[PDB]
RNA sequence: GGCCUACCAUGGUUUCAACGGGUAACGGGGAAUAAGGGUUCGAUUCCGGAGAGGGAGCCUGAGAAACGGCUACCACAUCCAAGGAAGGCAGCAGGCGCGCAAAUUACCCAAUCCUAAUUCAGGGAGGUAGUGACAAUAAAUAACGAUACAGGGCCCAUUCGGGUCUUGUAAUUGGAAUGAGUACAAUGUAAAUACCUUAACGAGGAACAAUUGGAGGGCAAGUCUGGUGCCAGCAGCCGCGGUAAUUCCAG
RNA sequence: GUCGACGUACUUCAUAGGAUCA
């Protein structure tokens, strides 16, 4: 008794384990955007796959349906806003384009190596989950925090971090001290 | 085996542990059914008091 | 028209009749009676304890062969003594002379160059502990 | 001290396991490697 | 360094004697801020007795600073 | 070896795309009543343009009076009339050509021997009406 | 088929059988002087030492 | 289940107190009093939750103990008294006199009202009878019984009570072009005029409302309020009045009011 | 009210399936698969019924055919000075049901609510922490360089460039980064614990030691089987020495 | 009783066709 907090998974195995196209497209998204596992991207290909039939199930009504006018301009302001879509392509149609790339440009780990303050993809993915970036100022750790399209001008380094310009961290100060031990004291 | 269980004995205050626990251990001790093992089942043995 | 009927006033004699020739189609009449499971080997059960008879093939030359790797095992439900297979031939030295198997279906998928057929189970668990866990060397086994 | 404490071995209890590399430990590491190294191929074939 | 502390959702409640709100602290270069250094600055905010000032709640924000 | 595939990706192929319609898709897709335009989409989930070649459509004309429906189908004014450079020959020879010279078509077509001979030539996905819907093999990106 | 066992004879009496046999055993400080000393206290009442 | 209930588990709860689930295991169940179960609202649910006055549910007890809230006039400390439709809520500190109106999404609005206007209530009667010793009295939706009214007043009139005395002051008919305040179904708080009205000898004679952008719709008698004339309301109606926006019209509003 | 009694009448249901059996049948909201039609599951967070070992009674009360109420009987079973007496976990914890197994006989009314004469007492209702990887969410287990054989880009191959788009094969090493953990402290909370925050420590085999499976390869002064020779096949943790020694498919 | 008639359960036998080449 009392009343049950809901929850639900956010990826789903695909139809085949094998087919190699599937192997290779898996191996160029994960190798080319720096994930971990397959459930990385079958979450993105889930999410898409929502949006995507949700999207479809909407055109087959027709214009001036107030359904269709409602949660049209609902999903594409969300596309819109997450950056996925464009500025331009507004129409619902669009959405029927949307290849999984676009999802996985939008993350905050791509998103950190393409602001150039990161080197690689690896090295930013470091950098997140080691509490160094922060996109308010609120210091984000995770590298799946699907960046705005307004955040993106405000990620930067965190201002405890040191980088962003604190306090030399840990084996700074060790290597500090014992140099300037060894010598003096 | 697996959900063998053991016990948790805290601090020895007067020369003797506590009583929830030692309680515990009375009453486990005093339900338990022993196996029949095989050598003990042939062979006559004896502890010497 | 076909052999049965349409008219809008027919939905008892269309229901009947698939209440009926329903009865005749060997996974209903198996799964509401009950009777599914005698095909399979152990019962309605999954495993199966069992008493290892005997080995076979303890003098048998050739190594590794199946021959070698088979135990005669009397299953404790029935009384019924079956054939069951082991992996990982050294594990033969793990089952002894009564001690109690855990036998799971074989089931397998493929025949290869030199197998048995006949063999359908296989041992899993030895007087409690699991194979795996003995070959691995993580465990051993508690006489 | 005077207690016979215990193995590393008969602690942590991983008997016959076989060696694997350093990058089973982590997908990322493992799937980066792979990644730039069947680039490589597609950078001699597609010459 | 400073600890700033604004008090926001600001509710007169006379029917229970209080002024009842939000208390948002800045704590920058600083870990979590005392409880009773709240009481204190609090308590001359409002020219209160420092006796009167209760406060509670009070989780430090993911990041740290706030 | 074109600068797009990958191993056997072949990521030239993207939304909205472009099918290529066999003789004998029409046929099913009137058969199992599914329909050309929504059934694509209800399947790859995407904008489509199916695309019909001179060779196949000269093979429509070819069959008769009875088949006239598909050929009816066949002339929409919204499947796209692609023009071959042809002395104008079987369908299934003229599809074989114009996907190893683009590569950038997906083909729909429901004979085995038309699907074998496209299977051979890595990158190119291949629906086929089956059962009550489009099914899709090798493609990707699917969901 | 978790109750199914190779079929064993018991032979214990019915009428008065033994004490069972309660070893204890560990490390030399590891206190088992203090956990039979209070086991029983806590089974008659009555301190030993 | 061998005598009368007593704890009402949230999520059983009426839907429109708007309590929040996870937040414990069970609801304030009102006691017995003036209005129904499903359609009031205790005291605990509107001081505690609406206002903001109080942080738990004791220190509402020790807002109703020292005297403090009454329920028209009189001053009530069952904290989990069932307040209704037509109640007026003083506080005598913060100055406060609040009136328990719907609002077009179903809720019970936190609607203050000056002084003046927070001493009468409406209440639509709902059955005249001679009483005892040949002494007439109307019943109200409100649980009271008024000895002695104007012999015009029949099922379904509104009358206008005084509360401090507690005679009838004032009563409305129910007749075409009268304004229509909507306590019940799936139409809960829409304000119109009359229309029309079905006579069903049987069941359910229903009424067909008529708002003021020319939206009809149809309720049972039963779900029907009058409160004035055309024009002209008795209470004070809350912000909005009564309309029933459309989604796409509410978010425009919404978005159209960026103000910052 | 055939609910029962007295008298009277002979009716009532039924191939549109009554009656009688079976149900590993509490009903519903609901869960799953799904192109659909359907098919299966629903003791199990909400509502409705029924029960408190089995059958039958009943008291007090607005409310009970009540079982943390009573009375007798069937079944179990506890104490006894043998005369008597007291019982009901399908509440919470915890046990037996087998010889083969799996949460704590924990803290509290602080929150949600309930009861009472009542703001205050009480509440194993309910919260809190603990405990087998139930079902779910996020995601560590290293990042960037420079060194040690080859070439691949290829400006160039007229012949030496090792020059370099640097892709690495890398096995040494260069400093920078951080939390798992430990911890002053504050916060949290009824009180703690943990999270969130943070002084001081905390990374080279980063020994601060990722796993579960299946496919191949070789292992001879070895064994065993068969044969139209030196072979083949099975297999190979078993050889000539040697085990504080062999430092081996670095492993 | 290595008994019969059933009822369940399982096993096994029947797979190559054309074209070219030698
Ligand atoms: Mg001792
Ligand atoms: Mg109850
Ligand atoms: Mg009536
Ligand atoms: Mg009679
Ligand atoms: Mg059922
Ligand atoms: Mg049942
Ligand atoms: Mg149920
Ligand atoms: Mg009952
Ligand atoms: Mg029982
Ligand atoms: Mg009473
Ligand atoms: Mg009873
Ligand atoms: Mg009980
Ligand atoms: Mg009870
Ligand atoms: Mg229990
Ligand atoms: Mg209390
Ligand atoms: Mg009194
Ligand atoms: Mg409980
Ligand atoms: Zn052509």
């Amino acid at each position: 008794p009392r009343a049950p907090r809901t929850y639900s998974k956010t990826y789903s195995t695909p139809k085949r384990p094998y087919e190699s196209s599937r192997l290779d497209a898996e191996l160029k998204l994960a190798g080319e955007f720096g994930l971990k596992n397959k459930k990385e991207i079958y979450r993105i290909s889930f999410q898409l796959s929502k949006i995507r039939r949700a999207a479809r199930d909407l055109l087959t009504r027709d214009e001036k349906d107030p359904k269709r006018l409602f949660e049209g301009n609902a999903l594409i302001r969300r596309l819109v806003r997450v950056g996925v879509l464009s500025e331009d392509k507004k129409k619902l149609d669009y959405v029927l384009a949307l290849k999984v790339e676009d999802f996985l440009e939008r993350r905050l780990q791509t998103q950190v190596y393409k602001l150039g303050l990161a080197k690689s993809v690896h090295h930013a993915r470091v950098l997140i989950t080691q509490r160094h970036i922060a996109v308010g100022k609120q210091i984000v750790n995770i590298p799946s925090f699907m960046v705005r399209l307004d955040s993106e001008k405000h990620i930067d380094f965190a201002p405890t971090s040191p980088f962003g310009g604190a306090r030399p961290g840990r084996v700074a100060r060790r290597n500090a001290a014992r140099k300037a031990e060894a010598s003096g004291e | 085996y697996q959900g063998a269980k053991l016990f948790y004995l805290s601090g020895v205050i007067n020369g003797r542990y506590p009583d929830r626990e030692i309680l515990n251990l009375s009453r486990f001790i005093s339900v338990m059914k022993f196996r029949p093992l095989k050598w003990r089942n042939e062979h006559p043995y004896m502890l010497a008091d | 028209g076909k052999g049965k009927p349409r008219g809008l006033n027919s939905a008892r004699k269309l229901r009947v009749h698939r209440r009926n020739n329903r009865w005749a189609e060997n996974n209903y009449k198996k799964r509401l009676l009950g009777t599914a499971f005698k095909s399979s080997p152990f019962g309605g059960s999954s495993h199966a304890k069992g008493i290892v008879l005997e080995k076979l093939g303890i003098e048998s030359k050739q190594p590794n062969s199946a021959i070698r790797k088979c135990v005669r095992v009397q299953l404790i439900k029935n009384g019924k003594k079956v054939t069951a297979f082991v992996p990982n031939d050294g594990c033969l030295n793990f089952v002894d002379e009564n001690d109690e198997v855990l036998l799971a279906g074989f089931g397998r998928k493929g025949k290869a160059k030199g197998d048995i057929p006949g063999v359908r189970f296989k041992v899993v668990k030895v007087s409690g502990v699991s194979l795996l866990a003995l070959w691995k060397e993580k465990k051993e086994k508690p006489r | 001290d005077g207690k016979r404490a215990i193995n590393y071995q008969i602690l942590k209890n991983k008997g016959l396991t076989p060696k694997r590399n350093k990058d089973n430990r982590n997908s990322r590491v493992k799937k980066r490697k792979k990644y730039q190294k069947a680039q490589k191929k597609l950078k001699s074939v597609r010459a | 360094d400073a600890v700033t502390i604004r008090t926001r959702k600001v509710i007169s409640n006379p029917l229970l004697a209080r002024k009842q709100f939000v208390v948002d602290v800045l704590h920058p270069n600083r870990a979590n801020v005392s409880k009773d250094e709240l009481r204190e600055k609090l308590a001359e905010v409002y020219k209160a007795e420092k006796d009167a000032v209760s406060v509670f709640g009070f989780r430090t924000q993911f990041g740290g600073g706030k | 070896v074109s600068s797009a595939l990958f191993f056997q990706y072949n990521q030239a192929i993207k939304p909205p795309y472009q099918v290529l319609i066999d003789t004998n898709f029409i046929n099913f897709s009137i058969q199992k009543k599914v329909d050309i335009v929504r059934g694509m989409m209800d399947c790859l989930l995407a904008k489509c343009n199916p695309l019909i070649t001179d060779c196949v459509m000269a093979e429509l004309e070819k069959l008769g009076p009875k088949y006239r429906i598909a050929l009816k189908l066949a002339r929409d004014p919204r499947i796209k009339r692609l023009s071959c450079s042809h002395k104008g020959t079987y369908a299934d020879d003229c599809l074989v050509h114009r996907v190893l010279q683009h590569k950038c078509y997906i083909v729909a077509t429901n004979d085995a021997g038309l699907k074998q001979r496209i299977r051979k030539i890595p990158g190119i996905p291949l629906m086929s009406v089956g059962g009550h819907a489009y099914v899709i093999e090798k493609l990707p990106d699917v969901f | 088929e978790r109750k199914l066992h190779v079929p064993m004879v018991d032979r214990t009496p019915e009428d008065d059988p033994p004490p069972f046999i309660v070893a204890v055993v560990g490390p030399p400080g590891t206190g088992k002087t203090t956990l039979i000393r209070s086991l029983v206290r806590r089974m008659t009442k009555s301190t030993l030492n | 289940a061998r005598g009368p209930k007593k704890h009402l588990k949230r999520l059983a709860a009426p839907h429109h107190w708007l309590l929040d689930k996870l937040s414990g295991c069970y609801a304030p169940r009102p006691s017995a009093g003036p209005h129904k179960l499903r359609e009031s609202l205790p005291l605990i649910v509107f001081l505690r939750n609406r206002l903001k006055y109080a942080l738990n549910g004791r220190e509402v007890k020790a807002i109703l103990m020292q005297r403090h809230v009454k329920v028209d006039g009189k001053v009530r400390t069952d904290t989990t008294y069932p307040a209704g439709f037509m109640d007026v809520i003083t506080l005598d500190a913060t100055n406060e006199n609040f009136r328990l109106v719907y609002d077009v999404k179903g809720r019970f609005a936190v609607h203050r009202i000056t002084d003046e206007e927070a001493s009468y209530k409406l209440g639509k009667v709902k059955k005249v009878q001679l009483g005892k010793k040949g002494v007439p009295y109307v019943v109200t939706h409100d649980g009271r019984t008024i000895r002695y009214p104007d012999p015009n007043i029949k099922v379904n009139d509104t009358v206008k009570i005084d509360l401090a005395s507690g005679k009838i002051t004032d009563f409305i008919k129910f007749d075409a072009g009268k304004l229509v305040y909507v306590t019940g179904g799936r139409n809960l708080g829409r304000i119109g005029t009359i229309v029309h009205k079905e006579r069903h000898d049987g069941g359910f004679d229903l009424v067909h409302i008529k708002d003021s952008l020319d939206n009809t719709f149809v309720t049972r008698l039963n779900n029907v309020f009058v409160i004035g004339e055309q024009g002209k309301p008795y209470i004070s109606l809350p912000k909005g009045k009564g309309i029933k926006l459309s989604i796409a019209e509410e978010r425009d509003r919404r978005r159209a009011q960026q103000g910052l």
